[PDB]
């Protein structure tokens, strides 16, 4: 694992020794070897997992999550170099660092085999996020969204650490293996109830939860282009990925304590893709839409069926690479006309062409058309839900039809119509915008062609 | 479309107007042309019985009974020109439109081809260049102090001047524009 | 270059905060009214008619043709539910109540009939058809050693 | 004479039909001419800068940003917690959550009562 | 190895190939649309020889050619049935895109994206081949998707037009609300049979529940336009001409109805969900043929003439009749794509005008549009030994002869009656009387194109009930034996209908003006349907979805329990405690208090 993390590593170094005008190609570059480095990890052992170390082991469910991190960090850089032009040399350099300590907190919480470690990480990852949002943002609302962010990050993941170091204290031990080897049931009882709760809010939280999400809208929207897409492409997956390592120890109690969870997931997916039909700005859509997604992964998680836990992998990979897609599409509109209002450009299908195209396969995967992985992870999840009550269904098709409703809604407002007459500054697309569409979408339609790769390990 | 609309309509405007509408409604119930016609000269008679009245009161009360007439013997699925807005072709060739802005933008190459063209395209916004100046000056010197208080505009009134705000107007892509 | 005081505010009380309001969004004082002073949360912002951009005239220049909207113009609070698009309001041929009535009616009259025709189905004079094998028991299913009861057929 | 037609919410009323517009005194035509005049005063407004050959960019709408700020910023400034508030804010949060929790419990509580009386038919039911 | 796996596979893969084109050289050139042409046409004639084979020895198949995944116990694998259905649906299917391609080549001749225009036709009949040859449900729905996707892009051609977006996403929406039963039967068939295959459903399903079939139904109601689902279709017609000829007449509003006889062996083994159909269909059936005969543009009125087909598809699943179902969609697909590509003719040559009050007397002026759209009318009217009477009048027979819905049947006869009436309608308003089109007369339809295409076409509306029907083995026992006057009920059906709508449109030319009576208005508006389905509903929903949910949860009271109650909590705290006057004397008071406290409530107890 570490023929990973040293070139990470390296990559820092290697920016602050680069000359004013090559930090862009020279990071670029190395991100995409360490990328296809990275790749070779999808190789699984299918009975157990890959334990390099005492410190760090590879699992059918960590190699997508890393693969994807790997492969997001050029794409962030690509789409953060355009904005950044007038920046000082200092500057965008802190900024690659801060790229590159966040690849490196999330290579290392994927693969830690201990949860304190991962603990330790899952918290670390917080500090560039932060100060990517409170330093590069735009708006004067960056303060408040960055305060909101880490708050309800804190407020959840605090109890988190009580009860790992109390179940340490307790069993012995918190490495995943002997965990999972000496599991005993959770007796029905008020500290266990509570142990439940703790174990459980903080990656309720980082989903996040209907009823807890209000965070989010904030701090995706008035983040960078870059911090959009790895809040929405990898860093909301720290929950899930935590859901299910940490749901091992929590049986037979699951059965009953995740009924409040279910009901708040299921209506508030309805409620979220409502109210993506009526939003001014652009960008809180593609947030709102994310919160409904990851409500569906919650419902997949708490289930606890091998199908539920297939379809949720296979719905995160597919929904960060989706939502970073989308978040790049909007923020190049938003470069053009300098507002978020989706009103104000219409017709765009008339002026560019090629981005039109982008803008229909994105919006065609967000609604999850066959043979995507979008509707592969969303499909499993949803027989598995049939199989735990046949009502699931009617939330299910609601949703999917709320889901359709307004993916096609903002395709039709920004790109369909007549073009804004008085709107005059709009430019032929730029080779780099194309070509990061394109890396973001060609990934997604060649993993159709090889569907166990993110299934996970309950494949 | 193309004249500044007035604060209001006249009993005269609105009278000629239920007739235009009471006629082609007549004409979308008769399909054919000699009953449409029969029945057309039948309106214009009872639509003359009134003609010379005197009493704005009963006027206006006459108006208002044939709107409701109007409103309840209307075609619920009247005849439409295809390009009107409830047409079938209305907007049909709005997606063709391109705004002449977007010339700019083009590639050299894209410009080495069609020379003469663009030649002509300078030649045009020199002109524009040169008199938009004059058109602001004219605009300011032509309007009441308290603004403009309707959406009509002023012609040009110099030798070498052009009407104020024109460049939108003359530069409309077209109706068929591919 | 939007400043402070060109954004919506709180609910107005006084008559000179009424008229400020109403400079504020382009209209007129005795035009602007505000939504009613509950907890919704509406503000200063002005109740415009809940006219749809469909009734609008098509003939007119808009400043937005598609949108049939002009620039500075105040801008209703669900502007994207009527954008022509979506839900229209325009007047209908046929009043509104007696479309209900004829539709629900229509509905309710063809579901009645179509319990009372399950009821009282149609069919011709005939027998049940008959099958050689003891009606084909071997063929629906089989299960060849539990000795069918004999259907027996007879010529007639 | 002929059958009336009444407005509604959805079918609102035809101009021709309405009394107000045949119902004149000057003060609606003075009411007309200050619309007309606001509207041609923005219109010119608008047409000053469209026409601009210098203006190059996006021609910033300030009812647009008003229409967005009242929409999404302005609202909880001037939240109060109302009866009718916090009777629609309980109904329209809670309801639907406790609604659900019932019939999904009602129904799985069935089905895992019937599973104990060993009637399900479950053949063929490995995946799930 | 056995040709014919080989053949029919090729006959799909060889479709794919301009699209793989589509990047190349000949994309930029205006040849496309005609290689693309001949492309379909190559497929036809290929696509022609299984269908031999299958004509000579009955020769079934399916191809497992690829393993995509395995699930535990299930396997996933790209699956092709090439049963009866399949092999003598390509065919058809390709026949009818052949003709409509050549047609488009003429009709869409000034458009400046005909390129785009004839890949996208290809695009969806490729789709609707996967929709059609699948053998598993995943690749079905591949199919279904995939065409839907295909008629919103198709819908909306003119995207600077408002009404075409709405349509299109009117369209969208309907498909999904079916796509929700098309979900729970998957989900239902994966839980209980664990398989998405047809083979193992049908052997593991021998008495199906109800469930999985009124998911199916939903799902087919949705695709085929019925009564619950049925406005998407009509609206429709916003799309260019053959796009209405090909997608939304003959060839993808009958994926329901498909989707229904793929499972007929569990549809046999219940009644309640036969009976659903039944109904359904028959409602939907009399409801659209109701609509059409008070219809101005023509075509609003053939696409409600394809609902009520549609409908009486339904009717004949109903009554367990599924192979006779599949012969009437193969045998209306011919003279209904001709009607389209007529009513296309007749708009092209009076300046693009669609309302038949503008329609003159075409009858001379266009001698071949009349022949086509006349022998059309009488193929769907059931004249005998024409391509409709092969299946619609067996269609009636069967259904007289059954235990059947004594409404149903009786909507079915008025539907019968309703279909001359609108046939009626179009013929003497189109075609006889004095002219009503503008004077600058622009009519010629003396194009190769277009009088090849709708000859074809009409060789097919003439002769394919006859060859198809003695081609086939017999798979439905035959009505020998019925009563002389219930024998000739859909003939009285039709020739009434005949003579009463001529005798109402003869009516007109009288010099007599009268107000609509309100059955007019009800048919005219189409019941009133679009004019309530889509403005209440629409309304509270998004009335709902930006009040309630946006406003009222979001904004306000999920802001106000957890972030503004902690921020209001800690900050009344920070004022308590911090503020502090500074005197020593208030501190060291408070120093006493506390020393008394801890010697007192802590000093006393150990
Ligand atoms: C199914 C047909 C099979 C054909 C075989 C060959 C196909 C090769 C295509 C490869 C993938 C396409 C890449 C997408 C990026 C867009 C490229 C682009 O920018 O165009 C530039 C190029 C240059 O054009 P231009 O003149 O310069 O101007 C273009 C303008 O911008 C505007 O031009 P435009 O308006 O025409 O837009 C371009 C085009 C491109 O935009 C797209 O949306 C195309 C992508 C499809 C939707 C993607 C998400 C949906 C989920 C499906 C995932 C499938 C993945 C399978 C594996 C893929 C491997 C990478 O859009 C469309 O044509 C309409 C989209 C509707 C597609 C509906 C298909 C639904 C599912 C069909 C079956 C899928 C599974 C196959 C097997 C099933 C069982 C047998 O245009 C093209 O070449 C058009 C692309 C060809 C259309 C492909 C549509 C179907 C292919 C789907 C995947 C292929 C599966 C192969 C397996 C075997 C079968
Ligand atoms: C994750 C999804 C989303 C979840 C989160 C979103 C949803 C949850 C959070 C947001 C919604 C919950 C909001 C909670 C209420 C907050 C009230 C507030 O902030 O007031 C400050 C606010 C400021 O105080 P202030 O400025 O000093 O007062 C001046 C007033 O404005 C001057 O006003 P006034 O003098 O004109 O009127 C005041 C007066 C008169 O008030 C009125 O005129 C209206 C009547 C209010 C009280 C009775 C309700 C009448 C209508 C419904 C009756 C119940 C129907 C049946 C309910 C169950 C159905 C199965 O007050 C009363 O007479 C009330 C007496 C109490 C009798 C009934 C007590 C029932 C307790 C709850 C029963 C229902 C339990 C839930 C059942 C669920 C089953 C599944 O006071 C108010 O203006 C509101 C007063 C009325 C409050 C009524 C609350 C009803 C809503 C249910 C409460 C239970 C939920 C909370 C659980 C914890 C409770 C301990
Ligand atoms: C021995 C057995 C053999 C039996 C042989 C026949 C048996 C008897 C047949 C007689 C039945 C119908 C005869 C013709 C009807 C109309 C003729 C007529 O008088 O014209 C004047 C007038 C037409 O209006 P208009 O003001 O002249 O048009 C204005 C301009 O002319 C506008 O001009 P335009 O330029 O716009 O175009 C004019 C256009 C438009 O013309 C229209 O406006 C007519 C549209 C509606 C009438 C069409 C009749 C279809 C009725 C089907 C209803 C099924 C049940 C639905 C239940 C609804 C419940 C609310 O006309 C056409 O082009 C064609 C129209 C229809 C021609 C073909 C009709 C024949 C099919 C029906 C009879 C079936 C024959 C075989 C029997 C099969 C089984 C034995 O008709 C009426 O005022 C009343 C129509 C009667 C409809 C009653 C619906 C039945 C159910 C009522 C409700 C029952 C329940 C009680 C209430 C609920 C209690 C809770
Ligand atoms: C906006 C979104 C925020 C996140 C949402 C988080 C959801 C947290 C809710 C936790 C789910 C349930 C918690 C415990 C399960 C049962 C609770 C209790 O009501 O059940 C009964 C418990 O009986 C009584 O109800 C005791 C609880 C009563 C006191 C709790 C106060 C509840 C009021 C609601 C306050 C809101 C809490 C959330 C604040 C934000 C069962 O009866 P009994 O079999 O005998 O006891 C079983 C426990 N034993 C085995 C140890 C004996
Ligand atoms: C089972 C789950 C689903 C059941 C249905 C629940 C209700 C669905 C509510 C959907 C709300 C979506 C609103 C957002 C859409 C945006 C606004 C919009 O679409 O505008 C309406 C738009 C424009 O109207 P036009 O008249 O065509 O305009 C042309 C001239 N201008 O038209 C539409 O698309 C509206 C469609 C609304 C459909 C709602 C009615 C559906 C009811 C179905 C019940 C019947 C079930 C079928 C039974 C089958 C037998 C087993
Ligand atoms: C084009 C130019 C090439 C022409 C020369 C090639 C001549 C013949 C060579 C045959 C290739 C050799 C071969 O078939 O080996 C088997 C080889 C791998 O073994 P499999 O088990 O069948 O699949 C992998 C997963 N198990 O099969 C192949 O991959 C080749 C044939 C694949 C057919 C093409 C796939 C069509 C579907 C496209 C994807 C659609 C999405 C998935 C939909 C799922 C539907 C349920
Ligand atoms: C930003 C929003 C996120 C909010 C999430 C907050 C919820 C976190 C879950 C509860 C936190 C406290 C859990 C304590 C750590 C668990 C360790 C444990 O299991 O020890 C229990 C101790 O259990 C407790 O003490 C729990 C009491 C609660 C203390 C603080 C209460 C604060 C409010 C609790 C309810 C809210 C939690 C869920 C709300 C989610 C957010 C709304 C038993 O130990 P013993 O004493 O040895 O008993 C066995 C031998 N006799």
């Amino acid at each position: 694992m570490l023929k990973i993390i040293i070139p990470t590593t390296m990559l820092l170094p290697m920016t602050w020794m680069s000359k004013h005008n090559m930090i862009w190609i020279n990071a670029t570059v190395h991100s995409l070897l360490i990328s296809l480095i990275s790749l070779s990890l999808l190789n699984q052992l299918g009975e157990n997992s890959l334990n390099f170390s005492l410190t760090f082991f590879s699992d059918s469910l960590s190699a997508p999550l890393l693969v994807l991190t790997t492969w997001l960090l050029p794409l962030m850089l690509m789409a953060s170099q355009s904005h950044l032009s007038k920046e000082t040399t200092t500057r965008k350099k802190l900024y690659i660092t801060m790229l590159i300590l966040l690849q490196l907190f999330l290579i290392m919480t994927f693969t830690a085999t201990e949860l304190i470690l991962f603990y330790i990480l899952f918290e670390a990852t917080l500090v560039p996020t932060l100060i990517i949002i409170t330093r590069w943002g735009n708006q004067t609302e960056r303060l408040n969204a960055g305060l909101y962010f880490l708050f309800y990050t804190l407020a959840g993941s605090l109890p988190l650490l009580v009860a790992l170091v109390y179940i340490q204290n307790t069993t012995g031990s918190l490495n995943f293996l002997i965990i999972h080897y000496w599991s005993h049931p959770l007796s029905n009882s008020w500290s266990n109830i509570f142990m439940w709760l703790a174990c459980i809010m903080a990656f309720m939280v980082k989903m996040p939860l209907y009823g807890l999400h209000l965070w989010l809208p904030k701090a995706h929207v008035e983040a960078p282009i870059a911090g959009s897409m790895v809040l929405a492409a990898v860093l909301l997956k720290l929950g899930g990925y935590g859901m299910m390592r940490i749901t091992t120890i929590l049986n037979p109690l699951t059965n009953y304590m995740a009924y409040p969870f279910l009901m708040l997931s299921m209506w508030g997916m309805i409620m979220t893709s409502s109210i993506c039909l009526r939003q001014t700005d652009l960008k809180s859509l593609i947030a709102y839409s994310s919160v409904s997604h990851m409500a569906l992964v919650i419902v997949a998680i708490m289930i606890q069926t091998p199908w539920s836990f297939m379809g949720a992998t296979a719905l995160m990979i597919a929904h960060g690479l989706t939502s970073s897609m989308l978040f790049c599409l909007a923020n190049t509109n938003y470069e053009r006309v300098h507002s978020r209002t989706m009103i104000l450009a219409r017709g765009l299908q008339t002026l560019l062409p090629l981005m039109a195209t982008w803008w229909l396969v994105a919006s065609l995967t967000n609604l999850a058309l066959p043979p995507s992985i979008n509707l592969i992870g969303e499909l499993f999840i949803i027989t598995a839900s049939f199989s735990w009550s046949n009502i699931t269904i009617i939330l299910m098709g609601m949703n999917m039809m709320i889901t359709a409703l307004y993916s096609l809604y903002m395709l039709i407002t920004t790109q369909r119509g007549k073009y804004t007459h008085h709107i005059n500054n709009i430019k032929p697309s730029f080779t780099r915008e194309n070509a990061l569409m394109a890396l973001h979408i060609l990934p997604l339609l060649l993993l159709t062609l090889n569907p166990k790769m993110i299934l996970g390990p309950l494949y | 479309a193309f004249s500044a609309p007035a604060a209001y309509l006249t009993h005269q405007q609105k009278v000629l107007r239920l007739y235009k509408r009471a006629l082609r409604h007549l004409e979308s119930w008769c399909v054919h042309r000699d009953k449409y016609r029969y029945f057309a000269c039948l309106m214009r008679a009872r639509f003359d019985e009134h003609k010379n009245e005197k009493d704005m009161v009963k006027a206006t009360q006459l108006l208002r009974q044939a709107e409701e007439e109007f409103w309840y013997g209307q075609h619920p699925q009247p005849y439409i020109f295809p390009e009107s807005p409830g047409g079938t072709s209305y907007e049909r060739y709005e997606c063709y439109k391109v705004p002449e802005w977007c010339l700019d933008d083009w590639h050299p190459s894209e410009k080495a081809m069609y020379p003469d063209y663009f030649a002509k395209r300078e030649q045009w916004k020199r002109l524009r260049r040169e008199s938009w100046e004059r058109e602001v000056k004219q605009l300011q010197e032509e309007t009441p102090p308290g603004g403009p208080r309707t959406e009509a505009l002023p012609p040009a009134r110099k030798e070498g001047d052009l009407p104020p705000l024109w460049w939108h107007i003359v530069t409309r892509p077209r109706e068929r524009p591919m | 270059h939007v400043t402070k005081d060109m954004f919506p505010g709180p609910y107005p009380k006084t008559p000179e905060e009424r008229a400020a309001a109403a400079k504020k969004y382009n209209m007129r004082v005795e035009d602007y009214e505000p939504y009613p002073d509950d907890g919704m949360g509406y503000g200063d912002y002005p109740k415009l008619p809940d006219r749809s951009q469909q009734e609008r005239d098509p003939w007119y220049d808009w400043d937005h043709p598609d949108l049939r909207l002009n620039w500075g113009e105040p801008i209703h609070w669900d502007l994207d539910m009527y954008i022509r698009n979506r839900v229209d309001t325009s007047p209908t041929p046929v009043s509104w109540n007696t479309m209900c009535k004829h539709l629900f009616g229509f509905v309710a009259f063809m579901l009645f009939m179509f319990w009372v025709g399950e009821i009282y189905p149609s069919y011709q004079p005939v027998g049940p058809k008959q099958y050689p094998y003891n009606d084909l028991y071997l063929e629906r299913g089989g299960d060849p050693t539990k000795e069918p009861e004999p259907v027996v057929h007879y010529e007639i | 004479s002929f059958p009336k037609y009444k407005p509604s919410r959805l079918a609102t009323l035809p101009a021709t039909l309405d009394p107000a517009e045949y119902d004149i005194s000057p003060e609606t035509r003075k009411a007309q001419a200050e619309r007309l005049a606001i509207r041609s005063r923005l219109k010119r407004e608008y047409l000053l800068q469209y026409n601009d050959p210098n203006r190059l960019g996006v021609i910033e709408d300030p009812a647009l940003i008003r229409w967005t700020y009242a929409r999404s910023a302005n609202i909880y400034p001037n939240f109060r917690p109302t009866p009718k508030t916090s009777l629609l804010g309980a109904l329209f949060g809670i309801g639907p959550l406790f609604f659900w929790y019932y019939v999904f419990k009602t129904d799985r509580d069935k089905k895992e009562k019937l599973i104990q009386e060993g009637k399900l038919d479950q053949t063929f039911n490995i995946s799930y | 190895m056995n040709p014919f796996a080989s053949l029919t596979l090729t006959t799909l893969t060889i479709l794919t190939i301009p699209i793989m084109m589509s990047n190349s050289n000949i994309y930029k050139t205006n040849l496309y649309p005609n290689y693309v042409k001949t492309t379909v046409s190559y497929a036809f004639t290929l696509s022609l020889v299984p269908l031999l084979m299958f004509m000579h020895t009955g020769q079934e198949m399916i191809i497992s050619n690829w393993h995509w995944m395995t699930l535990q116990t299930v396997e996933l694998s790209l699956s092709f049935k090439m049963d009866y259905f399949s092999v003598m649906f390509i065919p058809v299917a390709l026949f009818v895109t052949w003709s409509i391609m050549e047609f488009s080549m003429w009709y869409m001749h000034s458009d400046p994206f005909i390129n785009r225009f004839f890949k996208y036709l290809l695009l969806f009949l490729i789709t609707m081949m996967i929709l059609v040859t699948a053998n598993n449900l995943f690749q079905l729905f591949i199919g279904w998707e995939g065409v839907g996707i295909m008629s919103f892009l198709l819908i909306g051609w003119w995207h600077g037009r408002t009404d075409a977006n709405t349509a299109a996403l009117q369209a969208i929406l309907y498909n999904r609300i079916g796509d929700i039963g098309f979900v729970l039967s998957m989900a239902w068939f994966l839980t209980h049979s664990n398989a998405w295959d047809l083979q193992q459903i049908f052997m593991l399903n021998n008495e199906c529940p109800n469930m999985p079939l009124i998911g199916l139904l939903l799902a087919a109601a949705g695709k085929s336009a019925q009564f619950g689902l049925h406005p998407w279709l009509p609206s429709a017609m916003e799309g260019p001409t053959p796009v209405s000829a090909l997608l939304h007449s003959s060839t993808m509003v009958v994926a329901g109805v498909f989707l229904l006889i793929r499972f007929y062996p569990l549809m046999e083994t219940n009644k309640l969900v036969q009976t659903m159909t039944l109904c359904l269909g028959a409602i939907t059936t009399l409801f659209t043929a109701l609509c059409a005969i008070t219809q101005n543009d023509i075509k609003k009125i053939v696409a409600f003439s394809t609902s009520s087909q549609l409908g009486l598809m339904m009717v004949t699943i109903g009554i367990n009749q599924p192979h006779l179902a599949f012969l009437h969609i193969c045998m209306h697909a011919f003279f209904k794509a001709m009607l389209f590509m007529c009513s296309g003719s007749i708009i092209h040559s009076l300046n693009d005008e669609q309302d038949i009050r503008k329609m003159g007397g075409l009858y001379k002026a266009m001698p071949f549009t009349t022949t086509a759209l006349i022998i059309g009318s009488l193929a769907l009217t059931g004249m005998p030994y024409l391509t409709g009477f092969y299946s619609k009048d067996l269609i009636i027979e069967a259904v007289n002869m059954s235990y059947t819905n004594a409404w149903a049947l009786l909507m079915t006869l008025i539907a019968t009656s309703l279909t001359a009436a609108y046939s009626t309608r179009i013929i003497f308003f189109a075609f006889l009387g004095k002219p009503r089109f503008p004077p600058l007369v622009l009519i010629n339809e003396n194009n190769p194109l277009l009088i090849n295409s709708i000859k074809r076409l009409l060789i097919g509306s003439i002769f394919a009930g006859f060859i198809i029907s003695n081609n086939i083995p017999p798979m439905t026992v035959p009505n020998t034996t019925m009563p002389l006057y219930m024998k000739m009920t859909a003939l009285i059906v039709t020739i009434m209908g005949f003579m009463l709508a001529l005798e109402l449109n003869n009516t007109t030319y009288y010099l007599k003006f009268k107000y609509p009576s309100q059955t007019y208005k009800f048919s005219n508006m189409l019941g009133y349907y679009p004019s309530i389905m889509h403005r209440l509903p629409t309304y509270h929903n998004l009335s709902m979805s930006q009040k309630s949910a946006s406003s009222l949860l979001d904004l306000i009271w999920l802001e106000t329990i957890l972030p503004k109650t902690t921020s209001f909590i800690q900050m009344k705290m920070s004022i308590m405690v911090s503020n502090q006057k500074g005197l020593i004397k208030l501190y060291f008071l408070s120093f006493l208090i506390t020393i008394m406290i801890s010697m007192t409530l802590f000093n006393y107890h150990e």
